């Protein structure tokens, strides 16, 4: 049993008719000193894979050391590594879900909150989450922390149920995300203005998107906010 | 706790009520008298809190006297033990409440019929054709359930009381030094000195 | 939170962040901690909004009967009475106030109140989380006697640094300018401040 | 419970949902949150149900007679006033969370009052455990100058969001429009999403199914 | 502290019938007030005709339904493929429960299936392995909504013959599968509009001499 | 340590056409010792009827003082309390001790006897009044009360039906619930009658 | 729960209630409370069911592996303090089980011991688990006799669970019977004490207080 | 706790304890025998908790007789408790310690004296003329400070526990349902079983 | 404690107060928190000293084993073995260290590990309890590819600021330089850094 020091906040993710996309802020809080900027929190493995990790930052390294070797592990006495034999999304979410509840189970847990997005060899989308208890599960949009209180309504309102997923392009998609990280800026006191979006399409592949800015905020109407009732001036 | 018993007959409420009076690791007295006769056809029986039983129940028998002389008149039983749940109820809010459990037999002399009421420290009060209060009910209420009966004779309602307290007397790890019964009709109030071995 | 009073050439500055939390969700993104207990006395509000909010009005409505009574009242005035109010009730308030005022006579004041009820008379004062991170900032840089153009300044860079270490700071940053010519409200958005 | 309030160019809205619980339990699944202060101020209450309506008319008392003593119409800054004062008295004990809104001589206001006695202003607010949804929505499609119809339509997705996507919230949605130069209009169920779906037998029992022992009439006439 | 469970909410229901057996549940998983998925199977086939759902702490629940798939297929490889009776995948489940009695699983498991004469079975677990073999059980958030009525409407309970003042119980004639589905969905449109965590999905996994068959529904999303 | 888990009990409410209907449960217990079959939880002031669950001592001083404020009402007023009405007073009457409540679960029904219009209402201990249209629980049983009722009941049922279906309700949810029980009664009420019919039910 | 077990002239009278409850929610009213280790040995269950059920089927294993072993029917105080020691191998790790291990051995005849998981092992002729106990007890103190018929043995035992099923909030549902006899033991049904009770009331008297 | 009393006559060791078995709310037994015959000239009584007594004193019981056919030899008392002392003093530093006290009487045939040990279960041993486990030491060593004699006979033993039993009987608040009585001496263990009314 | 890390252009600088408190009071004011592993990696100690010493101690003779097979260990090798000790063991340990290292190919870098046991490269890095109140200062003034002399300078106003308002701060500056040149030592005494 441990506690959590330098965190993560929200990750954010969706899927769409030919893919998913997932997105999480670069910073690294330390309790409520804003300390570390430059932390990216989007883990590729592979070309078909994108994970995204929350909450204690030096177990989400270790998650990503783990990840790194999965992948050499892979390849060994692999002729198929690149082709037919590659990590699938599905292979990298039941290894780290496995891992989750093994560590919860000793009374020792990765303190995290962790979204497994991609592309299926089979062209199927892949969006799972799994935390520090061990829990998973599956949603068409899927958000970690204070993302799941306000970014998934919004997502909700483009895929509100998986009919809506052929119906949805990656334009959409990736405006609804953009938007959500802005209102999770306004509301969330953890979180950052700098981000990183990762898309992973059955047909152009991985994309990955990095210094991304909130942008076209409204705080014009704070000017004509005075007091807190009574106040004129 | 100690042992409040109470069972009403065809024309009498019978109570019994532990002997023994305990404080700590020793046994104090083994002959105390659980009760305080509130009119001549109302008895009160009572378990709880060390100072606590008897305060109450000196001022509840106060109250009644004082009632009695300025009306000349007997409050039925059923007036009584409203009076006193209400004191119960108001207690339980007080700043230190008053933790006492009792039990109020009495003969209705206007309605010509015997009455047991039970009321604990919340003034939570219902009548019963016998009750108890603690641990008691828990091995007498089989026995009553069993053998009790609405024409019973004062004499049949001794004999099962006994029953009770031999049940009482085999299965309950404390030593209660015999019980003090008393009955309420017609009458007044009497008490049955020979129990020892009746 | 983030606030500070700094004193000038001609007169002094009030400034602070606009965000108010309940944990680590932003309640309100545009909170004017800006408060006016007398036309040329206000004050900078950190701690419990409530609190203050209740402070800051009893102090308005003494100074309203003081001036009905005895006239314009001095900024120390107004000080002594958040004081009296601080200092007597500190088993049951959070209110860390930073009180400024202009005089024609004395100019620019500033006094603060931190959590214990104690009074302070600075040059210029910060206080509130957001504080904490500017204070080396704030020695090296403040100088007394500074312009307008200078102090809004002095204040928008070292709240933009409290604003961006402190995650309980945030939003916009508001000013009150306190000088002989009125009183101004300046306001900065994140896009100016930010960058700086 | 999802509740709030949204300014418009000539008034302000106000909304909630209509879910009750207790635990997670749905004890009334058509509650009403919006209670009136005065004829044009009204209320929108979170938190301990028996505060904010408690709470909505005492200060709604004394404010009815406030305005018969002054012979003036009641002022939105005034309920908040004596509200305020009134929660921070209680220290947070008195467990309201209210967004109160109204028009009045001096104009359209739009507060919120949280249980210790702190106050907010805004063109839009929200509170409650759909709060989080609902401000999503607002931070998402708020702009400055919404018609009356906009700003109902933006207040109720606002609710929706919280009946949708919070636990604590539910069914319909009541809105209250306060124009300024009109009389408040309070519509009830604006919105009904969540209408039972037709049960899949009737369980009407056969008369004489239940057991009785005694019976007998009662007498009501004294 | 660390606190290694959580509850993801949910209800499922067991009912067995003369020849079949069914096996329901919400499809909803929650965590507080928010909602993880409006979709996430909770009632699995694992094979040999046996259904099963272990509801509560989700990360339990699976990993509890893992353990006893692999256990049939032990079975298989080590007794000649031999099929698992649900009377002794029942044994074997107590086993896997009672094994953690010390840090439990924390769910409420239920299978269902055909017992050896090819009569409808379901069979209810304890956290730590006490079961039972049953006619219907409900398990989960809204158990104490259901049983009620299932006892009522399933072993009529409390209900006698019309004129007989109580004196002859209403004939314990058996339901059709058709009739028990009606049964299932009522529990469920009724606990839906009642408990916060159940709604917007049910699951019914159906068990015959032909095998395992399943049919959904939607339930409210609010 | 429960105030409200300490004697057991409950009560439902339901409304059918130009009629009402109110039942609970005889049982009134010590935790795990039952103590009375006769513990009756619905009360009248005139035509209209209060059920109520909880701390039995509350139940009873509630009673009592109903009676006490319904009579003076009728002095004053001359004329009985209206349903409505007697919920307003309940209500007030119970957040007058916001911070030291009575440990009860009030539940209201009756007819209007103006209008004609059927009535009922429940409260939680201070005094937030769920004014329904359909049933209202209170109890030890209140979940299973729900559960009952959500799926049995249906709208506009003549008395000698709602009967079947309260008692339905009441029955089966009792006998899921350790502290309920022990006896149940009846209350079918109509513009000008009003019949009470007790239950047969087990003993255990 | 209640459960009871008893010496006498025909061998052992062994009844249960089959209540289930979960704080005040009841669980169950159909459980079973008696588990038949093998044809000679019943034991009943009292306290954690999940502890009971469990570790009583494990002795019914035990036991049969005695007899393979030593070609001989296992005593009852073999088994019971199997059972027994088993129990105090885990004394302080919360097993929760109030239990009576009961058969009729031609070595020792009638023969009950009551077995918790506090390790205590005791031989006894009468003995009531539960806490619908001192309610049985009650009833079973003024009525029994070595003597008894197994006529009236089995409505004894029948009644006490019946006068416990009344007055505990905990106990209830229905009866369940079993007669104890060398030759093994003998199902003797399944009692609901709804219908039990209204029955006895009128044929007995008793329960006059209770309006019928 | 339960009674645990010993004393030392002129030739011989006299051991009572009480019947009862409480366990809770209810006395499931009034006829337990709290010891165990280590060897034919050596008695232990004990009392303590729930499971740990039994136990203890089998396995006790087991070691003695296996030394006893071992060396085809009785060991003397003296050496009996030392090991049971050792034994005890081991579990008091343990993981879960035996709650169990004990009282060993044994008669010393190369001696030819009887012999009473006091082991309380934290391994403290000390050897006396008489002495109890638990409460009932308060309530009894006061009448055996002033009528024990170091020559008295079995039957003036048997006599003066009779009179501590009585003053148990009356200022004790538990009812330990009697004594089961036994006499240690050169010629073995015997049971007086009529003390019921001695 | 207040402690920094800077790189610039010819390498790297370390600097720490000479503070060590039992409570109130000053158990050593002349402590040496920089602490050398290897000849051209060194570390900033900040917590537990007994941690971050047994840490240290470890980490130098895992350095110099290291060496002895492998030839001279790369900084980021450093900071990796640092990081194992404090991630690994993060339950028992309470040290927050800087490890700071000069390389040819690499110049200067700079690692900092948290309390957690997460490691983050950075230009600079500052830790301890003074350094909260020089953030807003250092990210004011700090800039890449500093000369020696401008980092000695950002490095002793950055700590004394630290020094002046961190109770647990004080006595001397220390400073080690790093560059391909070798190592210097640096001290400042009060008499200098506190009129800055
Ligand atoms: C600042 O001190 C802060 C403000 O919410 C509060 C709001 C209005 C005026 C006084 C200042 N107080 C708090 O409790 C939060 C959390 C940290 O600091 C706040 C942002
Ligand atoms: C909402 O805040 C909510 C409502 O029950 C309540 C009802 C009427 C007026 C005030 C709001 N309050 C609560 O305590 C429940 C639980 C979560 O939020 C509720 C649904
Ligand atoms: C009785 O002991 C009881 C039973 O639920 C339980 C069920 C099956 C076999 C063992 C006995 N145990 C309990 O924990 C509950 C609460 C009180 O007693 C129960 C009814
Ligand atoms: C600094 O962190 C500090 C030092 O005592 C310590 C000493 C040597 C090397 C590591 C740093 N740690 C402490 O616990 C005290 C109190 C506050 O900070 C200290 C001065």
């Amino acid at each position: 049993t441990q506690q959590p020091i330098v965190t993560g906040t929200s990750v954010i993710s969706m899927k769409y008719d030919n893919g998913v996309i997932i997105a999480a802020d670069n910073l690294g809080s330390y309790g409520s000193l804003l300390r570390f900027n430059g932390v990216e929190r989007l883990i590729p493995v592979g070309d078909n894979t994108v994970v995204g990790i929350s909450g204690d930052i030096s177990d989400m390294q270790h998650i990503e050391r783990l990840l790194k070797d999965l992948v050499t592990e892979n390849a060994y006495d692999n002729p198929l590594a690149d082709a037919e034999e590659a990590l699938e999304p599905s292979y990298i979410f039941e290894y780290l879900a496995t891992v989750m509840y093994q560590r919860r189970s000793k009374m020792n847990p990765l303190w995290n909150a962790i979204i497994v997005a991609g592309v299926q060899s089979n062209g199927d989308q892949f969006l799972r989450y799994v935390n520090l208890l061990g829990v998973t599960y599956s949603s068409p949009t899927l958000a970690t922390g204070f993302g799941a209180h306000m970014a998934n309504p919004l997502l909700r309102k483009v895929v509100d149920r998986e009919s809506d997923i052929p119906k949805t392009t990656v334009q959409v998609a990736e405006e609804a995300i953009v938007n959500a990280m802005r209102v999770l800026y306004y509301r969330d006191a953890r979180s950052s203005r700098n981000f990183s979006l990762a898309i992973i399409d059955k047909n152009t592949g991985l994309t990955f998107k990095k210094n991304l800015q909130v942008e076209n905020m409204k705080w014009d109407f704070a000017k004509d906010i005075k007091g807190y009732g009574t106040q004129k001036i | 706790m100690d042992i409040i018993l109470g069972i009403r007959v065809q024309d009498s409420v019978i109570l019994a009520s532990s002997k023994a009076v305990t404080r700590g690791i020793s046994v104090l007295k083994d002959s105390d008298d659980k009760t305080r006769q509130l009119s001549p056809h109302t008895l009160m029986s009572f378990a709880g809190e060390a100072g606590d039983t008897v305060q109450f129940a000196e001022y509840i028998q106060a109250n009644i006297q004082l009632y009695s002389i300025r009306e000349d008149y007997e409050l039925s039983p059923q007036a009584v033990s409203s009076f006193v749940r209400q004191e119960l109820a108001k207690s339980i809010r007080s700043r230190r409440p008053y933790q006492v459990n009792v039990l109020i037999g009495g003969y209705d002399k206007k309605k010509n019929k015997p009455e047991l009421y039970q009321i604990d420290y919340l003034g939570t009060k219902v009548e019963l054709p016998y009750g108890a209060h603690g641990y008691s009910g828990f091995y007498t209420f089989s026995l009553l359930d069993h053998h009790y009966r609405p024409d019973m004779t004062t004499e049949e309602g001794l004999d099962l009381l006994k029953l009770c307290v031999q049940e009482l007397e085999k299965r309950m790890p404390m030593d209660f030094k015999g019980v003090i019964v008393k009955i309420v009709d017609k009458d007044g109030i009497r008490q049955v000195d020979d129990f020892q071995a009746q | 939170t983030s606030i500070m009073a700094v004193t000038f050439k001609d007169g002094v500055i009030l400034g602070a962040d606009s965000r108010t939390t309940t944990g680590a969700y932003i309640a309100n993104r545009v909170t004017d901690k800006l408060t006016r207990v007398h036309d040329k006395i206000w004050c900078c509000r950190s701690g419990s909004a409530a609190d203050t909010q209740a402070i800051a009005d009893i102090v308005q409505y003494h100074l309203e009967l003081y001036t009905s009574q005895y006239g314009t009242p001095s900024t120390e005035t107004a000080a002594s009475v958040f004081k009296e109010l601080c200092y007597e009730n500190k088993d049951n308030l959070t209110a860390g106030i930073i009180v400024a005022g202009y005089d024609d006579k004395n100019k620019g004041e500033v006094y603060t109140i931190p959590l214990g009820g104690s009074v302070h008379k600075l040059p210029y004062a910060i206080a509130g989380s957001g504080s904490t991170f500017i204070y080396g900032y704030c020695d090296k840089n403040f100088r007394e006697n500074m312009s307008k153009e200078e102090t809004v300044d002095f204040i928008k860079h070292s709240l933009s640094q409290a604003i961006k270490w402190d995650g309980s700071s945030g939003g916009v940053i508001r000013m009150v300018v306190l000088t002989a010519a009125g009183v101004e409200r300046l306001i900065f958005y994140p896009d100016e401040y930010e960058q700086l | 419970t999802t509740i709030v309030g949204v300014k418009f160019n000539n008034g302000v809205v106000i909304a909630a949902d209509t879910r009750s619980t207790q635990g997670p339990i749905v004890a009334d699944k058509n509650c009403a949150k919006l209670h009136r202060i005065s004829p044009k101020i009204w209320c929108a209450g979170a938190g301990t149900a028996a505060d904010t309506e408690a709470v909505t008319q005492l200060i709604g008392s004394n404010i009815e007679l406030h305005s018969l003593y002054t012979s003036r119409e009641p002022r939105v800054v005034s309920a908040l006033q004596m509200l305020k004062q009134h929660l921070f008295k209680y220290q947070g004990h008195i467990g309201a969370y209210l967004i109160v809104a109204g028009v009045d001589p001096t104009g359209s206001h739009l507060f919120s009052i949280h249980a210790h006695g702190s106050t907010d202003v805004g063109y839009y607010l929200s509170l409650g455990s759909g709060s989080l949804a609902a401000m999503a929505v607002l931070e998402s499609h708020w702009k400055q100058d919404l018609t009356k119809e906009e700003a109902i339509k933006l207040a109720s997705d606002a609710i929706q969001a919280g009946i949708w996507n919070d636990l604590g919230s539910g069914s319909n949605v009541d809105v209250c429009v306060m124009e300024i130069g009109k009389d408040a209009e309070y519509l009830r169920n604006y919105l009904t999403p969540n209408v039972r779906e037709e049960k899949q037998k009737s369980y009407k029992f056969p008369r004489g199914t239940t057991a009785v022992l005694k019976e007998s009439i009662v007498n009501i006439c004294d | 502290q660390f606190n290694p469970y959580g509850d993801n909410g949910g209800t499922i229901l067991g009912i067995a019938g003369e020849d079949f057996a069914v096996l329901a549940g919400d499809t909803r998983n929650i965590t507080d007030y928010s909602i993880n998925s409006r979709y996430e199977p909770k009632v699995f086939d694992c094979g040999d005709n046996i259904v099963m759902s272990a509801n509560g702490f989700a990360a339990d629940g699976d990993a509890l339904v893992k353990r006893f798939k692999n256990s049939v297929k032990w079975y298989h490889f080590d007794h000649n493929d031999k099929k698992l009776s649900i009377n002794s995948a029942a044994r074997n489940i107590q086993h896997l429960l009672y094994g953690k009695r010390f840090f439990p699983y924390y769910v409420h498991t239920i299978i269902a299936g055909l017992d050896e004469d090819g009569k409808g079975a379901v069979y209810s677990f304890d956290p730590v392995g006490s079961y039972e073999r049953e006619q219907c059980r409900a398990g989960g958030a809204a158990a104490s909504l259901i049983m009620p009525f299932l006892d009522n409407q399933v072993n009529f309970k409390n209900q006698y013959e019309p004129g007989t003042n109580g004196k002859v119980k209403k004939p314990l004639k058996y339901l059709s599968v058709e009739e028990v589905i009606k049964l299932v969905r009522d529990s469920f449109t009724s606990a839906t509009e009642r408990h916060i965590q159940v709604g917007d999905g049910l699951e019914i996994l159906i068990v015959t001499k032909d095998g395992v068959r399943k049919e959904f529904y939607e339930l409210k999303r609010d | 340590s429960d105030p409200s888990s300490i004697n057991g009990g409950i009560v439902v409410a339901m409304t059918g056409k130009d009629c009402v209907a109110i039942a609970c449960d005889l049982r009134l217990g010590s935790q795990s010792l039952g103590v009375s079959n006769k513990f009756e939880k619905i009360f009248h002031y005139g035509h209209v009827f209060l059920g109520i669950t909880g701390l039995a001592t509350d139940v009873t001083t509630l009673n009592e003082m109903f009676r006490y404020k319904t009579n003076l009402y009728k002095l004053k007023e001359e004329r009985a309390i209206e349903p409505e009405t007697f919920t307003q007073l309940v209500s007030s009457s119970l957040y007058e001790r916001r911070f030291g409540p009575y440990f009860v679960g009030p539940v209201v029904a009756g007819i209007n006897s103006k209008s004609g219009k059927p009535f009922i209402a429940g409260f939680d201990l201070i005094g937030c009044i769920d004014e329904a249209k359909d049933f209202i629980v209170s109890g030890t049983a209140s979940d299973q009360l729900f559960g009952m009722c959500e799926s049995l009941y249906e709208p506009n049922l003549e008395p000698e039906d709602l009967f079947e279906t309260i008692s339905q309700a009441l029955l089966n949810a009792a006998d899921r619930d350790a502290l309920s029980g022990w006896g149940a009664v009846v209350y079918i009420i109509k513009k000008d009658e009003v019949v009470k019919r007790y239950l047969k039910m087990r003993q255990d | 729960t209640t459960t009871l077990a008893f010496r006498f002239q025909g061998g052992i009278i062994v009844a249960v209630d089959s209540r289930a409850t979960a704080g005040n929610w009841v669980a169950s009213q159909t459980v079973k409370k008696v588990i038949e280790i093998n044809p000679f040995l019943l034991g009943t269950m009292a306290g954690g069911a999940a502890d009971c059920q469990f570790w009583e089927t494990w002795l019914g294993s035990q036991c049969r592996l005695h007899e393979l072993r030593e070609k001989e029917r296992i005593s009852v105080a073999a088994a019971s303090k199997i059972l027994s020691n088993l129990v105090y191998q885990y004394k302080g790790a919360g097993l929760s089980m109030g239990t009576m291990i009961c058969g009729y051995t031609r070595k020792e005849g009638p023969t009950i011991y009551y077995v918790d998981s506090d390790g205590t092992r005791l031989k006894g002729d009468i003995f009531c688990v539960g806490s619908g106990q001192t309610f049985a007890y009650g009833v079973l103190d003024s009525n029994y006799k070595w003597d008894l018929s197994v006529e009236d043995a089995l409505y004894l035992g029948k009644r006490s669970i019946l006068a416990a099923a009344h007055r505990d909030a905990y106990s209830g549902g229905s009866v369940n019977l079993y007669h104890v006899t060398e030759d093994g033991w003998i199902y003797h049904g399944n009692h609901d004490v709804g219908e039990l009770f209204w029955k006895v009331k009128e044929e007995e008297g008793s329960f006059n207080n209770v309006i019928g």
